[PDB]
């Protein structure tokens, strides 16, 4: 930042900003689990197909 | 009613004679045999059926009478997804011409009806007509590198529309497809990232990634990661 308001401004983006990736990082990890064991519940069957 | 093979292959072959004339072809609209033989196609793999069956679909896309026409009959075709199996009988090679030249000339009448469903006017034309609904232009990435910016027009209109749809649409398909649309547009329009944060489309997405529908969870979940796609 520039000036003590620049800092409040980039300190309240990068808050807000830092949140919504780890938001979206734990839902993107969740996701992958999720699609994961959706394909795991039978990729076997999966391969011998 | 589940007849036999040879009565399949014979009925086919009526519809494609009904289906080389125009006005017999513009008639059987009514009944729209494509639906049923788009699915029973995965279980005829026979060469005779196959074959009729390709023939017929010709017919229809040729012998339709008109612009409107031809659109319905290609439009069920790929709402119950006969490209890719188009495709894959390309990939395929059969005994004489009729079958690949069929499978050739289908693919290109299917993609010239895919890029006018693609078309921007036809974009905007559905979003104003509520039909969010998975026709080809959505998952069209060429359109979308093409067109991205054309959400801009009109002041912003069809993101307009898109985060108004996020609040007001009853249909579980027409909110997912508003959410997957809104975040494809700041895939493919960096600016558009700050134009979905001042109409709350980040927010609206974020949210709905716990809508109650699984479905346009997910659409959702994709949104906000083309959000999230950089800073």
């Amino acid at each position: 930042p520039e000036t003590p308001q620049e800092r409040k401004e980039m300190a309240s983006g990068v808050n807000t900003r830092i949140d919504d990736l780890q938001m979206v990082l734990n839902q993107t990890e969740d996701h992958r689990q999720r699609v994961l064991q959706a394909a795991a519940k039978n990729i076997r069957v999966w391969f011998i197909k | 009613n589940k007849c036999g093979f040879q009565l399949q292959y014979q009925m086919i072959f009526s519809i494609w004679l009904l289906a080389f004339s125009p006005q017999m072809c513009e008639h059987l609209r009514r009944y729209n045999i494509i639906p049923v033989l788009s699915d029973i196609l995965q279980e005829s793999v026979k060469e005779k059926v196959t074959r009729i069956i390709l023939a017929a679909f010709r017919n229809f896309l040729e012998k339709s009478t008109e612009r409107e026409t031809r659109q319905e009959y290609a439009l069920a075709m790929i709402q119950c997804k006969v490209l890719k199996q188009l495709e894959n009988l390309e990939q395929q090679k059969y005994d004489d011409e009729d079958i690949s030249e069929d499978i050739k000339f289908l693919l290109e009448k299917l993609g010239e009806s895919v890029q006018d469903l693609s078309s921007f006017d036809e974009y905007s034309s559905e979003l104003k007509s509520g039909r969010l609904e998975w026709s080809p232009v959505h998952k069209s990435e060429k359109f979308w590198r093409e067109n991205a910016v054309r959400l801009n027009e009109k002041n912003y209109e069809l993101l307009k529309i898109l985060t108004k749809l996020l609040e007001v649409s009853d249909d579980p398909q027409v909110l997912a497809v508003a959410a997957h649309d809104v975040g494809e547009y700041v895939r493919h329009y960096p600016r558009g990232k700050r134009v979905i944060e001042q109409l709350g489309g980040k927010q609206l997405v974020m949210n709905h990634m716990h809508h109650e529908d699984q479905q346009v969870r997910y659409n959702a979940l994709l949104a906000v990661q083309k959000l999230m796609v950089h800073n």
